[PDB]
């Protein structure tokens, strides 16, 4: 009963602002930290977010990461061609006593 | 560098058994956790098993419990994932992925230990056909 | 001081206007506009060296 | 009294003493007049009367009355973590009410000698309408100034008409007091003894609570035939122990049911049609079909599934600033019953299976599904469980009879609940000078406590804040000065055996 | 023992509530859109004075044991016996024992005074002042679900031809 | 009546002075009817909840006398003087109560056996082999309790709170004959059972022992109904016929544990109780389930299931030799007719559960300090007599 | 004992409320007790 | 409001005393002497 | 006293009484040489 | 203790031991002693 | 995160005392990390 759920697809121009968000249970994004990953097409998911807003080392500072409640947004500033790949917000489950991952959201740059 | 040398893409039939190596070098093979998740053609990524630093500790998701089993080889670097019976469903990529946060933060209200894997293995394309 | 000269707090009581002839669950936004005005007086016995 | 000499003061607080707590609580009220000084029949054909599920014949009245029936109006959200987390149980004794510093205004300036009647129905000759849960009670947060709701009564139909068994009824036939601007108003109130509610949930179910590591002495049927074949009917016998428990006998079986039809949140797994009236559970009075809601007390839903919801069986509030009408499931907040699935059957689920035919050589065993199930000798059951948000008490209709009187809503029934308090503005003269009252009104209510004597060796669960940031605090202020209250809270988390 | 009630109720139990005021609980208006596929929706409404049925209400009507319809107009009566066979009864030790009178109901709906139950009736009183608490003899007591609705089914609800107590009703006794 | 019995007991260790988690994946699992999650505990009790422990071959018990003496405790074969055993009674009602499940392990009928004290154990919730956050956890050392050497003895009193007087009576009168006459008073409730027939022949050639028998669910789990409400088990001139569920049965004396024969196990019948009750494998009656006109004929049908009715007057299930004398009754808003279903008194404070354990005594300690816990101790096991006296007040 | 006047719910110390395979503070199935975590004794509040 | 307090109209009056908890004696007093000249 | 009986009982649980708590603990021990 | 005080410490202390048992190496010595004593 | 070398002992921070050194363990009480930061644990300032 406990779910991750996001848009399937989001879309923006480069250099405008685009938000990623997902909804999640008590039990997930409301008692764990939400990290995000950003997996380009033919190659693996790279760890974009981790701890809901920290950002690893060799990440762009454009991404960033916030937590409200049971909701978890992803945003995505100054946006460029590059930047167009699945995202997937993910966060330990209690319940499920395992991690559990959005069904991901496909971005498209406009062009 | 850190590496994490996915194994090789595979065939099998319904009712077969995959055994999946990942073999990492590089860094201290104890101190991080590994995961398995698995990315069906199409659809997004599910997580699939847990084991921990020290091999003791496995955790798997529920959909796998009693068909999955992973071991973790201290000689040769090498963490495996068996899958059995195979399904159509399970067709597959199959991805290793390392997990630098060692320690549970224990804080008013339930502990947690942050689970994002930073390091990801090239993958491993398992088909399941007849 | 540990247990310094309390906080002495005052506002003015609220006085709806006129209220709509139909119930309604919202609380009054509407008040009479009121203001109060008064005397203080404070007497401290101090001790001395 | 007089003009310029207040007659109360300020009085809001808790006092936690012992095995008891003492709540207060002041608000500021403001009265209007209502019908314009009159009385007026009122029903269902001047808004057309279409439906006969909704007809409706009555009276509104020129009164209004206070409504503290809601558990917020008398508890802080931090004195109901208190009360919620320490305790088993609690129930009200005690009850005083005062209404004091009236201003009286004329449309704005004072009328210094108008007056205000109200009076308390202590033979309770009017209808009762405060446990219908209606809106219009005290706010919970005490800056907030709230409105006065107004007074009106439903009698017997036929259609939009009356019948000659109708009453009517005229409050100005009561003695009332009447209050100037220096009078005040005050009465206490006694509650008839009642149970406490059960604020705990069960550590037990109740087909688990046999020991686990011993046989029964008691036989069950295990097999009818040897084996595959012709003519293999046999009686075979075994020990229920602890690798078969279904087959034990018990000595208490689950409350009563009456089956609700099940909804998803997830809105895909719901059937595409409209089966919101069409597909419910309901009752018939008289010809007119009453849904039935909340209904008998159930568990929402089994273990494992937080999506479905009884169509009518669980109490729906909705959020600060919620709409009235087809409102999103986001807009509202549907409790659910999860801690009474340890006595009791879940309302979305049949009650069990019943033989429905004799078996012979020629005739195979038939079952059928229990829909609804009466009660049995023998059964056990939880109540529903209150809320901060929900209703406190309600009368118990005055019948021949009734079994387990307490509420369906939840709370305390009673043959004598608190009386209704009727106000209005007295008329100063059909043409009359425009005027309403404001005021003051404090309540101050007394609860008994049962303390938790658990010996259990783990902790418990308790009801707590959630630490991580968020851009406003939980049962407080936004930064308009709204107050809100974010979630429902229950009165169940300590637990006992069963 | 207690007085015998001698009285009839000027409210009945549907109607208790005050008529001016909404309730502060929501029931579930809206399953769908509207029209096309995959319309399916949550939408919620206060139950107020405009729509008394769907108000949530404290206490239920008393059990009902249902009796077989009899019109004292007898072109209205189906031309065949079925006085015996169309009876309510119950069984004690394999001997049938005709339900009578009966537990206490109302004998009629509102304005339909040729109807009287087979069994439920002293003879012909009528029992039509309890119906403000009671459920009418000859009539289901509601109706149940009987399935689970899904994408694949529709919801689906049964008669209840007989209802035992339930905690929570409020019921009359038969008058003297 | 003062009935007073002795016995002689001897008490193992149990989980070599472990509690222990036990679960459905512990037994083996696989039925989610059948899942539980608990703990056993290396304590043991006394169960004298059976009749025939106070009787060799209206009423209901009044006073209760309890005593354990002569303590005889022994080592793995010669006396141990220095041992204690500890004995509390549970009489806040604190602990989970298993004295109202019928078990095995009570005081044997006949004086002069000697018995075995059974371990404690108790179940918790459960979801799967699982424990939910609400899963409670009891420590019987965290109670105060009395420890006995061989020469302390253990006494205490119980007073029985009021209960009814159980009938022991059969009535004359049938219920309808005090056909078609108006009556003040109905039969009671009914449950229908499957009709099951002594002579094999008659009986369906299938399996339907579950499948075809009669269930309540809770929580998704369904859980036979045993033995269900009171209902006569046959019709006045079938005694081949039994509820399938409906009645108590018991084992002759030394009856196999599995799929034994039925003449093995002896079935016992409410046949007294026809003449208030319906008989379980028939239904209760008719009703109309629609409205007759000219177009449509009347129409009826079955009551398989009846809720309790205003007017209805029953008995409830007898008492045997061999049968347990009371249940609690289970803490909760509201019951009906609390009388437990397998028969006798049910209470809200019945008899206090006595546990009972050996104290451990350790092996040689290693001679140099460690951190751990103990696991090796001297083999032990203690021995003893009680006697329970019981006055019951006859009718 | 406080006497504190915060309106707002406190944080409290809570077990878990969903399901695990054992029970915090408890033994195992092999009979081993053992502490899952350090709990503290800082959770209500008061002013500064 | 969720505090008890007085109400007072325009004849009403309110008064309190309160006692300062013991503290030292503030110095007012400008040395003659310095630290190291002691 | 003697060696057939004993000398102290079995004292575990906590007493919660106003502004005071009263916590009992008994336990085993065993001592070496 | 910890979710319903803003303040505990503790008053007084009791202190029992008792039920001896010495062992010799396994049978009961009953004469042997243990010595016990605090340093206050 | 954390530097490649070995400072658990030469990182420490420790008092004197007649030429012994003594870690600093647990220490005087400050807050372990700031608002936001939960990796981060004083080397000895905590307890363990």
């Amino acid at each position: 009963q406990s779910v991750l759920t996001q848009p399937p697809s989001a879309s923006g121009t480069p250099g405008q602002r685009v938000t990623i968000s997902c909804s999640g249970s008590s039990s997930n994004i409301g008692s764990n930290p939400v990290n995000w990953y950003q997996q380009l097409p033919g190659t693996a998911p790279k760890l974009l977010i981790y701890s809901n807003n920290q950002r690893p080392s060799g990440v762009p500072d454009r991404f960033s990461g916030s937590k409200s409640g049971t909701s978890a947004s992803l945003a995505i500033s100054g946006l460029q061609s590059e930047d167009e790949a699945d995202y997937y917000c993910a966060a330990w489950d209690d319940s499920l006593n395992g991690v559990l991952f959005g069904g991901g959201t496909k971005l498209t740059v406009l062009g | 560098q850190v590496q994490v040398v996915e194994s090789g893409a595979e065939v099998k039939k319904p009712g077969a058994s995959v055994k999946v190596s990942c073999k990492a070098s590089g860094y201290a093979f104890t101190t991080y956790y590994m995961h398995w998740v698995r990315q069906a053609p199409g659809q997004g990524l599910e997580w699939m098993g847990l084991i921990n630093p020290s091999g003791d500790s496995i955790t798997y998701a529920q959909r796998f419990q009693g068909r999955v089993t992973m071991t973790k080889d201290t000689s040769t670097s090498t963490v495996y994932m068996e899958l059995s019976s195979l399904r159509s469903e399970d067709t597959a990529i199959y991805y290793c992925a390392r997990d630098p946060n060692v320690a549970f933060y224990y804080g008013s209200g339930n502990y947690y230990k942050d689970n994002a894997m930073d390091v990801w293995g090239q993958g491993t394309t398992v088909t399941v056909s007849s | 001081m540990k247990h310094p000269p309390p906080q002495i707090l005052i506002k003015n009581t609220p006085v709806p206007a006129d209220p709509p002839t139909a119930f309604n669950k919202d609380k009054l936004n509407s008040f009479i506009t009121q203001y109060s005005t008064g005397q203080v007086s404070v007497e401290i016995e101090w001790e001395l060296q | 009294d007089g003009v310029g000499s207040s007659s109360g003061n300020w009085h809001c607080d808790s006092q936690w003493l012992g095995d008891r707590v003492i709540t207060t609580s002041t608000r500021t009220w403001a009265l209007p007049t209502y019908n314009n000084h009159l009385y007026k029949q009122i029903s269902n054909s001047t808004s057309g009367g279409s439906s006969n599920d909704n007809a409706y014949f009555g009276y509104s009245t020129p009164w209004g009355y206070f409504d503290f029936n809601r558990f917020h109006c008398h508890f802080s959200p931090r004195d109901w973590q208190r009360l919620i987390n320490n305790n088993w149980g609690f129930r009200p004794k005690r009850l005083n009410f005062k209404l004091f510093n009236i201003q009286v205004k004329e449309v704005i300036a004072n009328n210094l000698t108008s007056t205000v009647q109200v009076f308390t129905d202590s033979d309770y000759q009017l209808p009762y309408v405060l446990g219908s849960a209606h809106e219009g009670c005290l706010p919970p947060f005490p800056a907030d100034v709230f409105m006065i709701p107004q007074y009106g009564y439903l009698t017997l139909n036929d259609g939009s008409q009356a019948v000659g068994r109708s009453s009517f009824y005229c409050l100005e036939y009561f003695p009332s007091q009447m209050l100037r601007t220096g009078n005040n108003f005050q009465f206490s109130y006694e509650f008839e003894n009642v149970p406490f509610h059960s604020s705990y949930a069960h550590s037990q179910s109740l087909d688990r609570l046999m020991n686990p590591l011993i046989d029964q002495y008691l036989y069950y049927l295990s097999k009818t035939i040897n084996g595959s074949g012709q003519n293999q009917q046999t009686l075979k016998f075994s020990v229920a122990g602890p690798s078969n428990m279904a087959v034990q006998g018990r000595n208490y079986i689950p409350g009563p049911s009456y089956r609700q039809q099940r909804v998803s949140t997830t809105v895909t797994q719901n059937n595409n049609s409209e089966f919101a009236w069409p597909g419910a559970s309901s009752w018939a009075l008289n010809g007119r079909n009453s849904l039935m809601n909340p209904g008998p007390a159930m568990a929402s839903h089994k273990e494992g599934e937080d999506r479905f919801f009884p169509l009518s069986g669980s109490l729906i509030f909705g959020k600060q600033g919620t709409g009235r009408d087809n409102v999103d499931a986001d807009k509202v907040m549907i409790t659910n019953e999860e801690e009474i699935k340890t006595t009791n059957p879940v309302a979305t689920e049949s009650y069990g299976q019943v033989a429905t035919n004799h078996q012979s050589a020629q005739a195979q065993a038939q079952t059928g599904w229990v829909q609804n199930q009466g009660i049995l000798p023998g059964m056990v059951w939880q109540d529903r469980d209150v809320y901060l948000q929900g209703p406190i008490w309600a009368k118990i209709p005055h019948t021949d009879g009734n079994f387990h009187p307490s509420p369906l809503m939840g709370g305390f029934g009673m043959k004598h609940p608190p009386p209704q308090i009727l106000i209005k503005n007295t008329p100063v003269p059909n043409s009359f000078i425009t005027q309403y009252s404001t005021g003051q009104v404090s309540v101050e209510i007394e609860w008994e406590l049962q303390k938790e004597n658990s010996k259990r060796w783990n902790p418990e669960i308790q009801y707590t804040s959630n630490y991580y940031k968020s851009n406003n605090v939980e049962f407080a202020v936004n930064t308009e000065g709204v107050y809100s209250e974010p979630r429902p809270i229950g009165t169940r988390y300590l637990t006992r055996n069963l």
